[PDB]
This record gives C-alpha cells, sequence and structure tokens, in this order.
C-alpha cells in the first residue's frame, strides 16, 4: 500500500539538466524524512542527500552539493531531485526512499543515462572459436537496445548474451557467446539496433591463419 | 573523504550464523555515526534493514541484528536463509551526510562450487580494420558469483583498459557467466605480444591463465 | 515525526 512512485529521468547530454519526481502515497508524506540516493554500474550504493519534513534541513554528501538539488512539496506529497549540469559519471540508477529508523521505503528506481553520443548502429565483429565456445563482439551502438540471436532464433541453449556496458565513449559495448559441441555447423548472429534500422547478420568461424 | 571499508564477500549457508563489519577510515565507529544496513537483492531490489547502529526498520526479521565490535558496526544474521543472498551496504553519518560501504556480497551457499571454464578471444582482423582491438576473457557457468579477471598485457598488468559483465544467475543450476573485455586501440594493440587473462575462483586451486601470441595461431 | 536514519 506505501508506494514511492519515481518518474522522470532518461537521456541527457553532459552539462545538462534535469529534475527526477518521487509520488508518494500510502503514508503521512509531511512526516517523513526523504532521501535520495544512486546506483550506478560497477559502484555501490551512493547517499545524494536527505531533506526533512519541513524542508529546514537539506543535507547532501559534500562532492554532489554542485550537481544535486532536492525540494519537497508536501502538498503534492511529492519530493524532487533536481540534477545540475550532470556530468557523465551521473550515469546511475536514482532512487528515493523514506525513513523510518532505517531507509524503510523505496522507490522503483530512475534511470538517467549522461552521454553526448548521437544514435548509431553497432558494428558486428566475430568472436573465433579455439565445448567449444564462439561469439559475436557487439560494440559502439547507441541507444541501448539491440536484439542478438544465432541461427534465426533457431539455436537458443547455451547462448549468454551479456548486459551492455557504457562506455567512456557514451557508446555501448556487448558480447554473446554459445557454447557447442565442437562441431565443424554454421554459426550466425543477428544483431538487430531499431534506433538506427542495423540489421547485421556475422557468421563467426574458426580464424584461419 | 571518508571511506567506509566492508569486507567484499563473505560465504554463508542456511540455517548459520554470518557477522559484516563497516570500518571508518576517521577512527572508531560510534553510536554518532548511526550505522545504517541496506540490502540490496537482485534486480536492484533494497531494504532497509538496521538504522541508528542497533534499529531494526520495522517488519525486518527478528534474525538480523546489529551491534559494536570494537571499533567497528557489525551486521549478524542468525539463522540464514536462502533468500538472504544479497549485497550488503553499510552508511556511516558523518556530521551532515551518509557515506555508503563498498558493500559484502554475501553468498548463502545453494549448490557445490563449480569452478569457470575459461575462454579468452583475441580480436578479430576485421575489428583491426575499423582501428580498434577488443580482447574478450569469458568465464562460462561459475559458482558462487565472486570471481577476479585480471589482464596482463607482456606480463604489465593492466588498468583502467577493461570492462566487466555478468549474466542473470541461473535458474536452474545457480551458475553464472561473466565476460571481461580489454579494449584498446589497435595502435596499442600492435605495440605488445602476449595477451593474457588471469582468473581466480573458488573453485580453482590456483588461478587460471588463459594467453596468446599476437599475430599467431 | 517519524524516526530518522540519523540523530
Amino acid at each position: 500500500e506505501v508506494k514511492l512512485h519515481q518518474s522522470g529521468g532518461g537521456l541527457v547530454q553532459p552539462g545538462g539538466f534535469l529534475k527526477i519526481s518521487c509520488v508518494v502515497s500510502g503514508i503521512d508524506f509531511s512526516r517523513y524524512w526523504m532521501s535520495w540516493v544512486r546506483r550506478a554500474p560497477g559502484k555501490g550504493l551512493e547517499w545524494i542527500g536527505e531533506i526533512t519534513p519541513d524542508s529546514n534541513t537539506i543535507n547532501y554528501v559534500p562532492s554532489l552539493k554542485d550537481n544535486f538539488g532536492i525540494s519537497r512539496d508536501n502538498a503534492k506529497n511529492t519530493l524532487f531531485l533536481q540534477m545540475t549540469k550532470v556530468r557523465s559519471e551521473d550515469t546511475a540508477l536514482y532512487f528515493c526512499a523514506s525513513y523510518y529508523e532505517g531507509f524503510a521505503y523505496w522507490g522503483q528506481g530512475t534511470l538517467v543515462t549522461v552521454s553526448a553520443a548521437s544514435t548509431k548502429g553497432p558494428s558486428v565483429f566475430p568472436l573465433a572459436p579455439s565445448t567449444a565456445a564462439l561469439g559475436c563482439l557487439v560494440k559502439d551502438y547507441f541507444p541501448e537496445p539491440v536484439t542478438v540471436s544465432w541461427n534465426s532464433g533457431a539455436l537458443t541453449s547455451g547462448v549468454h548474451t551479456f548486459p551492455a556496458v557504457l562506455q567512456s565513449s557514451g557508446l555501448y559495448s556487448l558480447s554473446s557467446v554459445v557454447t557447442v559441441p565442437s562441431s565443424s555447423q554454421t554459426y550466425i548472429c543477428n544483431v538487430n539496433h531499431k534506433p538506427s534500422n542495423t540489421k547485421v547478420d556475422k557468421k563467426v568461424e574458426p580464424k584461419s591463419c | 573523504q571518508a571511506v567506509v571499508t566492508q569486507e567484499s564477500a563473505l560465504t554463508t549457508s542456511p540455517g548459520e550464523t554470518v557477522t559484516l563489519t563497516c570500518r571508518s577510515s576517521t577512527g572508531a565507529v560510534i553510536t554518532s555515526n548511526y550505522a545504517n544496513w541496506v540490502q540490496e537483492k537482485p534486480d536492484h531490489l533494497f531494504t532497509g534493514l538496521i538504522g541508528r547502529t542497533y534499529n531494526r526498520v520495522p517488519g525486518v526479521p527478528a534474525r538480523f541484528s546489529g551491534s559494536l565490535i570494537g571499533d567497528k558496526a557489525a551486521l549478524t544474521i542468525t539463522g540464514a536463509q536462502t533468500e538472504d543472498e544479497a549485497i550488503y551496504f553499510c552508511a556511516l553519518w558523518y556530521s551532515n551526510h551518509f557515506v555508503f560501504g563498498g558493500g559484502t556480497k554475501l553468498t548463502v551457499l545453494k549448490r557445490t562450487v563449480a569452478a569457470p571454464s575459461v575462454f579468452i578471444f583475441p580480436p578479430s582482423d576485421e575489428q583491426l580494420k575499423s582501428g580498434t582491438a577488443s580482447v574478450v576473457c569469458l568465464l562460462n557457468n561459475f559458482y558462487p558469483r565472486e570471481a577476479k579477471v585480471q589482464w596482463k598485457v607482456d606480463n604489465a598488468l593492466q588498468s583502467g583498459n577493461s570492462q566487466e559483465s555478468v549474466t542473470e544467475q541461473d535458474s536452474k543450476d545457480s551458475t553464472y557467466s561473466l565476460s571481461s573485455t580489454l579494449t584498446l586501440s589497435k595502435a596499442d594493440y600492435e605495440k605488445h605480444k602476449v595477451y593474457a587473462c588471469e582468473v581466480t575462483h573458488q573453485g580453482l586451486s590456483s588461478p587460471v591463465t588463459k594467453s596468446f601470441n599476437r599475430g599467431e595461431c | 515525526t517519524a524516526p530518522p536514519a540519523h540523530g
């Protein structure tokens, strides 16, 4: 019944500005301390700041004092996070949290991606075999969704398609691998990146010297 | 620039007791550090466990308790369940802000340890035509999660030029698979010869090194 | 007031 509903977020370029909202229901918002926290890829939980019910105390980790601003509208049961002059390292999942003895209630999280890149299809490179392992490297695309299949969907077992990593270039890269019973068949990864209208099929076979 | 230190990983098993600790770089942890413990389960699912060193958040099971052992704050789980496998974050209060520690990956042993099958992939000629070189190290079907992939190039220890990615825990056999990608320009790649991936894991007696020499088969 | 995570 207690719900911390977050909205906003999305893509923003370095130097840009973005405001996240968190609408609370199921508790008397006006008597709860609220907090913003974030979870960036490859980094632990980081506490950004907190704010008293009456908004007269707003505390921040000092290193983020200049790029984050916290406010609340008790009449609209809403907590706000202003992101100011965002940096690339601000890419993260942001969570509002409410205090009751500890971090008691939690929003569903808001993804914020800080990248200067324009849309761009991936290059697909074979990961040649030599149980045998092979795959495809799906490199330097933007924005995030690529789909990878093997042999037009026929090949599914042994397939590991890894979460994409956002590089310092602001581009995503990803690998997709298969284990196969050391045979020769033919192995083809199908890569589809809708935002660039990219469709590539790459045959993956052993390197010839 | 206070730093909060936790064990990187600890292993327990169902029914056992385990204790996690949280240390301050400024000195002994005291009451006015108001240690908080937060549990991160998969799907970025966070749960507050303990606030102000000792207090349970309402609804938290009684098997969770906080303490101050020595100069450190601690979280104790008495009678661990499979559901307790998570990352546990400790936050310390420094007058006007919280600082979270690095987190403890807590394994509640589900199965026999499984060592990774380790595969290395040199960059394709096709990628080298594009001006970059990615070396991929694959760790396949291992358990538990904790693993250390280290890159050596001509036996020089690499830093800052690799990124890791990991699959979901497999619902049927509990294992993970991990990729570690070493990314270089083509120019830097061609300055060197031996490209080695070194993997440490509980299932391995000694660390395993897969390598290749640039330009051979 | 709901008790906060620090005093």
